[PDB]
DNA sequence: ATCAATATCCACCTGCAGATTCTACCAATGTGTATTTGGAAACTGCTCCATCAAAAGGCATGTTCAGCTGGTTCAGCTGAACATGCCTTTTGATGGAGCAGTTTCCAAATACACAATTGGTAGAATCTGCAGGTGGATATTGAT
DNA sequence: ATCAATATCCACCTGCAGATTCTACCAATGTGTATTTGGAAACTGCTCCATCAAAAGGCATGTTCAGCTGAACCAGCTGAACATGCCTTTTGATGGAGCAGTTTCCAAATACACAATTGGTAGAATCTGCAGGTGGATATTGAT
């Protein structure tokens, strides 16, 4: 369950940086869950990429075709 | 160089190959690239102009990401421009909601 | 060891960057946004060049391609300002040859 | 002792944050949870630290946001207080959810 | 006489608009409004009809839409009422504004 | 070289009911009285920057005709495509 | 077999399509088995609306398909409504949706 | 001047899946634009992944991994299975 | 207000590594040939604009009052603040080799082109669905 | 309730044209040469993964109480519903040609190729910013 791994206090600070002030006490879980959603897409786009390449590794740049796929585009990492 | 030939810091050699071999259409004029890599220069001098400015204000030599964010999401125009664009290290501009200030 | 060659436009940014300010500097971080930025611009400009061409049924991408795409894809007065340094550097290297 | 009154930590906490850039969850478990999620997809893979960082980066900023139209979605209710209604109303216009 | 409660024929006319496909706005107001936008932006233009009728649908799709995310966030605010702060949050989420 | 009519405001022909109905068949139940202006403020943004896209494309084409191509070119820009006019 | 979609079964041609990928640049060489795949592909998903908008029609009681069971066969369906996300259908409709706190009580 | 359109394939695949049904020219406008749509999209890609891998050729291997990445779920399925025998068919003989 | 206590702000300095300056290697990136894309001019015809009268259907405009908005109060409790107590994230370390990436061979796969031929187009003809209408059954809302 | 009444729903019909089918014209779309892409095999090495051992720093867990949420209630009023009066939209009609799109010619403009040379790469060195920190400047926050 490496999905806890995202601690209360880190969501507490994400959402800190948002600009909020009062958390819910559901709001983690449903955080936890939204996140996921992303990763999993993200993720199955870019590791689409990594076999279409032939390759077992999935680079920098596989991720980041995901993300500008996904309409999320990302400076900084080798685009 | 080409771009000695425009005035432009920008390669306009290695912008007529990309036109080329990125299959964006058979023929490519030979006035493309150079009008192209002159609005790529200017774009990226924007950036740089307004980025530094923000960079001396924090009291800084080097340009660090986060003042580059700061410049982009400060600017209207460019705001727009990159939009959908995330900028790793960015952080946010600091703004807070009113209605939660303390009253 | 080896080296295997690698293309980026640090240099170049480098030179723009030491015209606007020249005293002052880039982190690396930094130089990959720009990087990724000129880059990102180019593939969207030469994108839309590119559907005008086949929209108009042409074979060919010139300049005057390029400008249409930078008047739709670019906000106002940068649109404008844009188009001026191209048709500027254009003029310039026309009658330099 | 000293207490500082419900809130007010928080603003601080949002000055000190927001006017920060750094990494805010810890790296490993977002890479155990990384690891994870794409294990399902394909097995036996191996990713480039940059990669990971990179997904980090894509991920904070993905959260940050939308937490931005969260609050303002709550504080459309004259409530200073976010809920899971709020957050499925921001995804839910954004288009993200149904 | 009969007179209906105030929100009765509120209902039985969004079933009644829903269940349709016909254009809303009436065509001669919306193309005067197409001619005159393009007016002011390059002078002495000629329309297709066909281009007329992509924007009427294009146009009254955009706005049923933003109605709608509207509505969800009025109904957000515990309201059965619409307001131009709802609006606003709308198209502020949407990224519009 | 024969003239025009002169256009102005035709944006009040956006009329009160259109702007209704239109808020019906989005499954909107009670509306506010400063919607409309609102609605038309919010419509015209849309409109100007869907022609004026429209309008780049048929001025390269050296054409003084908007097509519906054209539109649908812009439409298509902006993130909004439309289907059944020839995409 | 003569055609190609003979050869490979289709209603979809398989030359149009090697043609349009190569006049659209999409790269300098176009593989044999790619328009193939491709008028494949295409085939279909145009098969599977239409299976669903025929369907819908029939629930209307009705021959012919017209746009607004097209919108709602794309609308009803989940992938499909996915997939056309952001596309806009020509005299299309709305799914016949009322929010519940709307209703009368 | 001839112009060309996909309405007499989209008429036979409409038989095979309905017989005894019809279709306006409206809504064929739909079809169309729709196949359109989707070719652009696929084939972009398809395009996007060669460059991505620096290969000059679009191989039907590539309008696959394309339609893996753009199609949703049972939809890319069913599809990238209905390809894969149409080209083996089409292979041999 | 006027008053203390944490918390933050800024000052100064110093060292560490990551920015920046310099070195030599090397592979991309002017003149000459052959071909063709599209700019230009000359013409054809489609469809877009203008206008008009009549038909009518929907917009506008005013009255009237229902229920919806938000102003107010008020109790419970759900999160925030703050300390103490526990653990795993971080970092630096080395070692191990999985495997990404670079090169050479070279043949299977496509680009390229001419001559053939048929599916796909448009135009025409025609006919079956259903749009438009009307009455008449039924279902809902509000009045008593 | 029980009751009318407005509106919707549903069925046939009836006439029109838009889907759809017949037809003939025509332009995209079998075989042989020529070139090179990448698949395939062979080797090199980058950094990714493992387990590991200290150093704290961050997460966790709990107590205590503050103020935020929402339930509930009430007054004003703002937006719905309805009719009637009027206006402007729709229709189709025609007439007129602006001008879009199709055609045919001629060249200026770019692709192709060979051959030469220097800007641009990596790697090495060196050096200047600023992070990291410590200690009082100075700004809030909460209590008086």
């Amino acid at each position: 369950d490496n999905i806890q791994g995202i601690t209360k206090p880190a969501i507490r600070r994400l959402a800190r940086r948002g600009g909020v002030k009062r958390i819910s006490g559901l709001i983690y879980e449903e955080t936890r869950g939204v996140l996921k959603v992303f990763l999993e897409n993200v993720i199955r786009d870019a590791v689409t990429y990594t076999e279409h390449a032939k390759r077992k590794t999935v680079t920098a740049m596989d991720v980041v075709y995901a993300l500008k796929r996904q309409g999320r585009t990302l400076y900084g990492f080798g685009g | 160089t080409r771009s000695s030939r425009a005035g432009l810091q920008f390669p306009v050699g290695r912008v007529h190959r990309l036109l080329r071999k990125g299959n964006y259409s058979e023929r490519v004029g030979a006035g493309a690239p150079v009008y192209l890599a002159a609005v790529l220069e200017y774009l990226t001098a924007e950036i740089l102009e307004l980025a530094g400015n923000a960079a001396r204000d924090n009291k800084k030599t080097r340009i660090i990401p986060r003042h580059l964010q700061l410049a982009i999401r400060n600017d209207e125009e460019l705001n727009k421009l990159l939009g959908r664009v995330t900028i790793a290290q960015g952080g946010v501009l600091p703004n807070i909601q009113a209605v939660l200030l303390p009253k | 060891r080896k080296r295997s060659r690698k293309e980026s436009y640090s240099i170049y940014v480098y030179k723009v960057l030491k015209q606007v300010h020249p005293d002052t500097g880039i982190s690396s971080k930094a130089m990959g946004i720009m990087n990724s930025f000129v880059n990102d611009i180019f593939e969207r400009i030469a994108g839309e060049a590119s559907r005008l061409a086949h929209y108009n049924k042409r074979s060919t991408i010139t300049s005057r391609e390029i400008q249409t795409a930078v008047r739709l894809l670019l906000p106002g007065e940068l649109a404008k300002h844009a188009v001026s340094e191209g048709t500027k550097a254009v003029t310039k290297y026309t009658s330099a040859k | 002792p000293h207490r500082y009154r419900p809130g007010t930590v928080a603003l601080r906490e949002i000055r000190r944050y927001q006017k920060s850039t750094e990494l805010l969850i810890r790296k490993l478990p977002f890479q155990r949870l990384v690891r994870e999620i794409a294990q399902d997809f394909k097995t036996d893979l191996r990713f480039q630290s940059s990669a990971v960082m990179a997904l980090q980066e894509a991920c904070e900023a993905y959260l940050v946001g939308l937490f931005e139209d969260t609050n303002l979605c709550a504080i459309h209710a004259k409530r200073v207080t976010i809920m899971p209604k709020d957050i499925q109303l921001a995804r839910r216009i954004r288009g993200e959810r149904a």
